């Protein structure tokens, strides 16, 4: 088997490359260093890495958030240090556990997280100027700063867009390790269960075909990596051997098949579908939705399974039964 | 019927067993052995599915659902309308997805290639098989395998995440989560990259090697390189279920507290306690 | 960290929906044992003689009895509250009648107590029905009681580490997380939902399309509200030693019928009857304890689920002394 | 009275569930798979189908001159040295000469440009390392220079003499042997070479047809189609190299 797959069994060194941007070549800072071991597996060089406005506003907000919760953190085990970094994954800065509606909630009470919410979106946005205008500097598409506005979207959506639709702050996301986890399970409990949800399900269905499609896509250039398969773009601009061996694999194989072009389309799609599906999901859920699970009752789609143990009427409607 | 550039590539010969025998197409399929044994297991399969499925409640497609015998009936053989159809698609769908990871073996070796997709194939299997037949022998009945039915299995997905009070707190699912997440991530980008630069538009110039590295080196201080992205596809797709399987593995057969508990290794260490 | 295979695993749900009980027989085997110190019942001793209503001075609640019988009860009465300190814990050694000791008011309030839960309470208790012991477990002092906040251990019968202590302010997220099967719900199920009845527990709407007039800005329950029922199923969980599937089909936690088993309207029926116990008879012995029973804020310590059940599914595993000593329940 | 209802008992979500199956649909079957046909196609013996599966050809504008428009018609009326096993319509072709020189099977090579492939400046991107005497072999990496090459029949081969950088990523691509008794320098991919530290195993074909390894034009540069050619090369050998390669592994 083709060794140069798993790993590069010689690397190579000579002067390391700049292509010109439209702009802030005098951004970049950096000693571009290399490192062996990183080497067998990738490229060797890391840097020098391009700074510019944007990218220095994104750390200024980012920290402003994350100082903004790891104070509130820290604040949670009455600062003490020692039992912060061992509760860590405990802690959280939480919306307002109160009804305010859409009103400005107390600092004590979802204030902070409000706070360091908006600071969180200042930073995704300045980050996707940086992400966008890189690739029109350097003379590129901008199908990675639209495929990436997609997932920013998303998170504006379970942080504060959802949260506006039903009018209540108190919907949205706790920062923090297992606390935002919870909240996944307090939102699905709360709206009739995700499962119950198709978008929930596009959504998984894209995550998973990505899954599919990168391991498929990725394996693919491997086995053809002995006739350059990996140099993508003349492939496209001149297709050879690779790529056709490549597309008549996946032809004998299942009927059809893709263009070393094309593939990377679909792969971009899936992606994209996966923020996309969550998005509309998430619009709907209290928007117009209650309980995923009696919609799908509704729609006649939810499956049914006879009793086993004996069924149990809600006691709290039989003549009797108290408060 | 060919593609422009097929013919040539149609020889006879790179078969595992039979040789000449199957070794021919029938439109664009390759057959070989396992192109039959492939189409022999998916018939009886869908037929097997199909035909369980008349003896349900339902014919909505969302709502069929075949399911695995009670957990009474252990490791032994259960009566067709209790589980006995669940066993025998369970048999069929191993068949079919092997052979079908087998006959990609072969194709690859008429073309001459790496056989690194059937071998990629093999991760979802495997945790197919962790699903439906180690889990269940560990715990000694086949009634813990997942009943097929497009919403009915999400039943069961959901009902033995809960038997462990919060399956999110579940390490090796936490880990699996991420590399799905990653991998996503990562076919966005490198998907997104390699059409950034055969598509800057307006009609400017188709860009360069140069040009792509350059772009991560930029935005993030590093860049894979395009060979390496590919292996990093594989690799972060796979860990996805080669992670996650010890997650699941391990929920019965090696844990039977809640996941939240688990992490009292952690919090509990008398250091801190 | 790792416990070994294999596993006692029950169905509770139709095949095919991984609904059932999963438990370590290691586990089951060493609260077994725990459980079987329950004291068997003595001797039945036969009714003659007069209602002790007459024959004794201050005999309130237990009248009916003859003195054989009368002896008997105070005799088990003692190995299930205090075997460790005699009769002589609640009575003066010569002055019997004497309410002296304030253990005695207080052990009539539980008979009384006791004696309501195995007659009103038979949807929760059934055949089974508690005794002293049930929560007592040998001593003055139940194992597992709860405070009008979240300490630890949750067995008092150990010893706090400074981090447990609840004075300690940074040991607060831990205490709570433990009460909470080691969740991180910020939320206190007991005060919340087992000491009163204030809050609702259901939280889950009941159609498929948001409801108008309920479901727009402040006129909605916060989604807080979701968590904490969460965090009262993880705790009710825990109490029991068992997972949502012993109660729910995860499929839909808020439909009974084939959703639910009929141990879930037991428990419900048990969450009544705590609110009763708490409010009624044990939240008011605060003015009957000494103020070091009390806690932070003078309240009398309460029960949850645990205290029975103390991380079995039916407390003791089923052992029921109800047909040995019937002046505990059901009064006829 | 719910929000979301629609008259009827229609509600909006049940809307926008088939108005997202129309757009998957859609970007799936009228995009995403037409897209895929731009290369291949027509499909080889003026129809309503054929012309409704392609999409409007796209153009790309070299980065070094010139374009390339797809899809577009490219017929392979290059030579064949194929027979058939039989009549059906399905069947395997078959070499009648030897595979590896005539370039059948796992062995063929695609009519990429006669061009050179060149970096984001100009120079030549795949030269051996006497061009490219700025690279280097890494810190801590064998030297393959010098270095026996082993066939698949263990036999001695040639000795390495070069390695051809990729200069545009910093990478190995190739290397350069020479052909033990015919006067020739050959090329072979870093995919086909197993490394050690004291040879090159080579199990790809046997050690007499390294003979007939594709020659390149000038002989510190390689074509686009020439990478092909070579590469080609090799492949074959995995299913040519003996008659027992052809058959069946179990
Ligand atoms: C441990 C957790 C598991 C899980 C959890 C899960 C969730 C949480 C969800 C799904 C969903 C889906 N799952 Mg399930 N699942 C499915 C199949 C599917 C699809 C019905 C659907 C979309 C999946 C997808 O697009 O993938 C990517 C692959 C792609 C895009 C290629 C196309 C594949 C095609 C869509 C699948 C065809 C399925 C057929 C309807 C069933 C087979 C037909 C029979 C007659 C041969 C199969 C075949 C298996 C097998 C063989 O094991 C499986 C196992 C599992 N699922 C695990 C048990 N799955 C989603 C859904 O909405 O279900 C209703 C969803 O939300
Ligand atoms: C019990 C509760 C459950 C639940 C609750 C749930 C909810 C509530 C939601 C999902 C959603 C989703 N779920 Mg589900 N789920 C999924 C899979 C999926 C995801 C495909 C999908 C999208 C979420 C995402 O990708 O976030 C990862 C990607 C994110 C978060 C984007 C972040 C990118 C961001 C721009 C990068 C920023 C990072 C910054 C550097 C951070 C710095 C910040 C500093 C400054 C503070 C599977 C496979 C399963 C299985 C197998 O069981 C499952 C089960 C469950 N989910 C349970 C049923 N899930 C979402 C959805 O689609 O609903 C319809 C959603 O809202
Ligand atoms: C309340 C219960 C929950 C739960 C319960 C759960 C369980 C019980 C398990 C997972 C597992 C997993 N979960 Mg989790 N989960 C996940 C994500 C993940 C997946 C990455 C992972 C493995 C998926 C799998 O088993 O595929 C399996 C899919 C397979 C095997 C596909 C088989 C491929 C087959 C060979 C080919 C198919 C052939 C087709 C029939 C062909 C059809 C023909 C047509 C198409 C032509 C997310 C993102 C979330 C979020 C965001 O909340 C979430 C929440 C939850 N999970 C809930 C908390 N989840 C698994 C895991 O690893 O846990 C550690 C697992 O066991
Ligand atoms: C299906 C498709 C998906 C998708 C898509 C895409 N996702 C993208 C992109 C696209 C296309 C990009 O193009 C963009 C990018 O860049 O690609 C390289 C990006 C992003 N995806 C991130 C994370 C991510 N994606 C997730 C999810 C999915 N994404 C889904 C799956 C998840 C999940 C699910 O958890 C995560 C966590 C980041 C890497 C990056 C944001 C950078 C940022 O917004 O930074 C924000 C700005 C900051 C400053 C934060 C950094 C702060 C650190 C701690 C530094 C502070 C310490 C300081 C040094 C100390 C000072 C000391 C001093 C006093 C002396
Ligand atoms: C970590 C790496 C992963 C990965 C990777 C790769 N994935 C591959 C390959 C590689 C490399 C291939 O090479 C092969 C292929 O050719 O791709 C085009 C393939 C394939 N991935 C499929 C489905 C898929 N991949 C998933 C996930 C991952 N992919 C993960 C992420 C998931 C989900 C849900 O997660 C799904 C559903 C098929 C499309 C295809 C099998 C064809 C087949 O097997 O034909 C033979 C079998 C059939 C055509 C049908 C089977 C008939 C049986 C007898 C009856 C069915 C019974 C069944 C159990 C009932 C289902 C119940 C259901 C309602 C719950
Ligand atoms: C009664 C009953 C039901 C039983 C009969 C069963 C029946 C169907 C039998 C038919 C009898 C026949 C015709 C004869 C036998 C012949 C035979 C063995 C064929 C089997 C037929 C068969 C079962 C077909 C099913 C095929 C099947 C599994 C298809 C699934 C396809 C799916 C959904 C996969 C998802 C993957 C996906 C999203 C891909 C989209 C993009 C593609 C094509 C990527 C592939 C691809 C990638 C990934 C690259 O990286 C790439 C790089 C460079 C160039 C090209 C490519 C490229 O093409
Ligand atoms: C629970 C603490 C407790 C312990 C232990 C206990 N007693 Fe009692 N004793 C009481 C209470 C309370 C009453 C009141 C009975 C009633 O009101 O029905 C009582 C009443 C009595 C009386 C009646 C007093 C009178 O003359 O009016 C006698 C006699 C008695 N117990 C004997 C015993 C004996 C003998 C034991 C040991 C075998 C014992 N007790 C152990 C609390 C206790
Ligand atoms: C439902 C659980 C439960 C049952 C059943 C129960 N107890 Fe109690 N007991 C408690 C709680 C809670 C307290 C208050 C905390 C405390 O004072 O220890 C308490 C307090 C007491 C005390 C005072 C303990 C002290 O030293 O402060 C005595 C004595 C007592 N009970 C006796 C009894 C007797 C006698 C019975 C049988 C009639 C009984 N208990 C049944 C839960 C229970
Ligand atoms: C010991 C039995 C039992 C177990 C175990 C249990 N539940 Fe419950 N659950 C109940 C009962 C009873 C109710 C109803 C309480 C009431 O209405 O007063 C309920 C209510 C709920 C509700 C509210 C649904 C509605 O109608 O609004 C949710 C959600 C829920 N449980 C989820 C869970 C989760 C998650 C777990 C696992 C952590 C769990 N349950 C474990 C018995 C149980
Ligand atoms: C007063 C003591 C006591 C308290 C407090 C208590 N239980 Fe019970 N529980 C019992 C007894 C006694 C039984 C009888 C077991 C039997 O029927 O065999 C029981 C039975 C049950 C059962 C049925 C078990 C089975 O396998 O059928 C469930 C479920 C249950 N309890 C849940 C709860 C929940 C939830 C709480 C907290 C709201 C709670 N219990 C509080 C004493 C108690
Ligand atoms: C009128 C104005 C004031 C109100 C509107 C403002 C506005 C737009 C608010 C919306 C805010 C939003 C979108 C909030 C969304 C928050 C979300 C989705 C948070 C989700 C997860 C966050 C997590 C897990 C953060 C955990 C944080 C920590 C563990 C501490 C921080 C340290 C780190 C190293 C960050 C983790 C980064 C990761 C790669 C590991
Ligand atoms: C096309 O090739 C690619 C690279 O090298 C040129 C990358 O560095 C990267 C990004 C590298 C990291 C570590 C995100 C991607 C996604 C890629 O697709
Ligand atoms: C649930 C996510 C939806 C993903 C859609 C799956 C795409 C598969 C497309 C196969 C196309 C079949 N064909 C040959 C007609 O093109
Ligand atoms: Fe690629």
């Amino acid at each position: 088997a083709d060794y140069q797959t798993i790993y590069t069994q010689i690397q190579a060194r000579g002067p390391h490359i700049t292509v010109s941007g439209e702009w802030g070549d005098n951004d970049r800072v950096g000693k571009p260093f290399y490192s062996y071991w990183l080497g067998k597996i990738g490229d060797a060089q890391i840097g020098p890495i391009y700074l510019g406005a944007s990218g220095i506003a994104a750390f200024a907000f980012g920290s402003t958030a994350i100082l903004i919760i790891l104070f509130n953190m820290a604040a949670e085990v009455h600062f003490d240090p020692l039992q912060f970094f061992r509760q860590f994954f405990w802690l959280g800065l939480y919306p307002p556990k109160a009804q305010y509606g859409m009103g400005i909630p107390p600092l004590h009470d979802g204030g902070w997280w409000l706070m360091a919410g908006l600071f969180m979106t200042l930073s995704l946005g300045s980050w996707w100027i940086r992400v966008y205008s890189r690739a029109r500097a350097l003379g590129l598409g901008t199908h990675i700063a639209w495929n990436f506005a997609a997932a920013i979207f998303f998170v504006l959506c379970i942080g504060c867009i959802h949260p506006t639709l039903v009018g209540s702050w108190s919907e949205g996301v706790p920062f923090g390790i297992w606390p935002h986890i919870d909240w996944l399970t307090a939102f699905s409990i709360r709206y009739g269960n995700f499962y119950y949800c198709p978008w929930h399900g596009f959504s998984i269905g894209f995550a998973y075909g990505c899954g599919l499609l990168f391991a498929a896509h990725g394996a693919t250039i491997l086995a053809v990596a002995r006739f350059g398969g990996d140099r993508e773009i003349e492939q496209i601009t001149d297709r050879g051997t690779a790529v056709e061996r490549a597309a008549l694999f996946w032809r004998w194989t299942i009927g059809f098949n893709a263009t070393i072009e094309s593939v990377h389309r679909w792969g971009w799609f899936f992606s994209l579908m996966v923020m996309v599906s969550a998005s509309v999901g998430i619009l709907l859920t209290g928007t117009f939705v209650d309980n995923w699970y009696l919609w799908c009752v509704k729609h006649g789609a939810a499956p049914d399974y006879p009793a086993y143990l004996p069924a149990t009427p809600d006691p709290a409607s039989l003549p009797g039964a108290p408060k | 019927a060919l593609l422009s550039f097929e013919r040539k590539y149609r020889v006879r010969g790179g078969t595992l067993i039979g040789g000449d025998l199957f070794d021919f197409w029938v439109g664009p399929y390759f057959v070989g052995f396992f192109g039959v044994s492939a189409i022999f297991f998916i018939f009886l399969g869908v037929s097997l599915i199909g035909y369980a499925a008349s003896q349900g409640p339902t014919w909505d497609p969302f709502a069929i659902s075949i399911n695995p015998p009670d957990l009474k009936y252990g490791l032994g053989a259960a009566p067709l309308l209790e589980g006995g159809f669940w066993q025998a698609i369970t048999v069929c769908a191993l068949g079919a997805f092997i052979s079908w990871m087998l006959r990609e073996v072969e194709i690859s070796r008429k073309l001459g290639i790496g056989w690194h997709v059937p071998l990629a194939f093999c991760v979802p299997i495997f945790m197919f098989c962790v699903l439906q037949v180690f889990r269940p022998l560990l715990l000694g009945s086949w009634g813990h395998a997942f009943p097929y039915g497009i919403l009915s299995h999400l039943d069961w997905v959901n009902n033995f995440g809960y038997q462990y009070l919060n399956w999110h707190y579940n390490p090796g699912h936490m880990s699996s989560v991420s590399f799905l997440f990653v991998n996503a991530m990562a076919l966005g980008l490198h998907g997104g990259l390699i059409l950034s630069v055969a598509n800057p538009g307006d009609g400017d110039k188709v860009k360069t090697a140069e040009h792509e590295n350059q772009y991560f080196r930029d935005v993030v201080g590093y860049s894979i390189g395009a060979l390496s992205i590919h292996r990093l596809g594989l690799f972060l797709a796979s860990n996805i279920f080669l992670t996650g399987a010890f997650g699941t593995i391990a929920s019965g057969p090696f844990w039977t507290r809640g996941w939240p508990e688990w992490w009292g290794w952690w919090l509990d260490i008398p250091f801190w306690s | 960290c790792f416990e070994p295979p294999p596993a006692t695993t029950t169905q509770t749900g139709f095949r095919g929906l991984s609904m059932g009980e999963v438990l370590h027989p290691a586990t089951v085997k060493a609260k077994k044992e725990r459980d079987a110190q329950y004291p068997p019942a003595l001797a039945a001793v036969k009714a003659e003689g007069p209602p002790v209503s007459q024959v004794y001075k201050n005999v309130k609640v237990l009248g009916n009895l003859t003195e054989a019988e009368f002896l008997r009860t105070m005799t088990a009465i003692t190995e299930w509250v205090s075997p460790q300190e005699g009769c002589t814990y609640c009575h003066d050694e010569n002055n019997l009648a004497s309410e002296a000791k304030y253990p005695y008011v207080v052990a009539r309030r539980m008979l009384e107590m006791t004696r309501a839960i195995n007659t009103n309470w038979t949807q929760h208790v059934a055949q089974t029905g508690v005794t002293c012991y049930t929560c007592h477990r040998g001593t003055p002092l139940p194992p597992y009681v709860r405070y009008l906040e979240p300490t630890l251990p949750l067995n008092n019968r150990e010893t706090p580490t400074h981090v447990e202590r609840v004075e300690t302010r940074s040991g607060y997220v831990v205490r709570l997380a433990k009460y909470t099967a080691y969740s991180a719900l910020n939320y206190d199920p007991f005060t919340m939902f087992l000491a009163n009845d204030k809050r609702q527990v259901r939280v889950v709407p009941q159609t498929a399309l948001p409801l108008v007039g309920v479901s727009r800005g402040k006129e909605r329950r916060p989604l807080s509200d979701a968590y904490a029922t969460f965090a009262l199923m993880m705790s009710i969980s825990d109490s029991l030693g068992t997972n949502c599937t012993f109660c729910h089909n995860a499929q839909t936690f808020e439909s009974w019928g084939k959703k639910s088993t009929p141990q879930r309207a037991i428990a419900w029926w048990g969450i009544r009857m705590v609110r009763d116990l708490n409010m009624n008879y044990l939240a008011p012995l605060n003015a009957s304890l000494p103020a070091s029973r009390l806690g932070r804020q003078g309240e009398a310590p309460q029960a949850d689920c645990r205290t029975c059940h103390q991380g079995v599914t039916k407390p003791l595993f089923g052992a029921s002394r109800l047909k040995d000593y019937p002046e505990l329940g059901p009064i006829k | 009275m719910y929000h979301g209802a629609l008259a009827q008992h229609l509600d909006i979500a049940q809307l926008v569930w088939y108005a997202q199956w129309l757009v998957i649909w859609t970007v799936v079957l009228l995009y995403l798979r037409r897209e895929d046909r731009r290369e291949g196609y027509p499909l080889v013996e003026p129809e309503d189908g054929q012309v409704y599966e392609l999409p409007y050809p796209k153009t790309f504008v070299l980065p070094h001159g010139g374009t390339v428009t797809v899809p577009r018609r490219r017929p392979e009326t290059r030579e064949l040295k194929l027979a058939q096993t039989d009549g059906f319509e399905g069947a395997p072709l078959q070499p009648t000469g030897n595979p590896l020189v005539d370039a059948v099977g796992p062995a063929s090579y695609a009519e990429r440009a006669e061009v050179v492939d060149a970096t984001v400046d100009g120079k030549a991107k795949i030269v051996p390392l006497r061009v490219a005497t700025d690279f280097s072999i890494a810190e801590g990496d064998v030297d393959p220079r010098g270095l026996p090459v082993v066939a698949a029949d263990g036999v001695e081969a040639g000795t390495v003499t070069d390695l051809w950088v990729d200069r545009s990523e910093h990478y190995f691509r190739y290397l350069e042997l020479s052909v033990a008794g015919s006067a020739r320098t050959a090329l072979i991919p870093l995919g086909f070479c197993d490394v050690k530290k004291d040879k090159i195993v080579v199990t790809s074909i046997l050690s007499e047809q390294f003979a007939n390894v594709p020659r390149l034009q000038s002989r510190d540069q390689i074509t686009l189609r020439e990478e092909d050619k070579v590469s080609a090369y090799y492949a074959g050998g995995l299913l040519y190299a003996t008659p027992e390669r052809a058959e069946s592994l179990l």
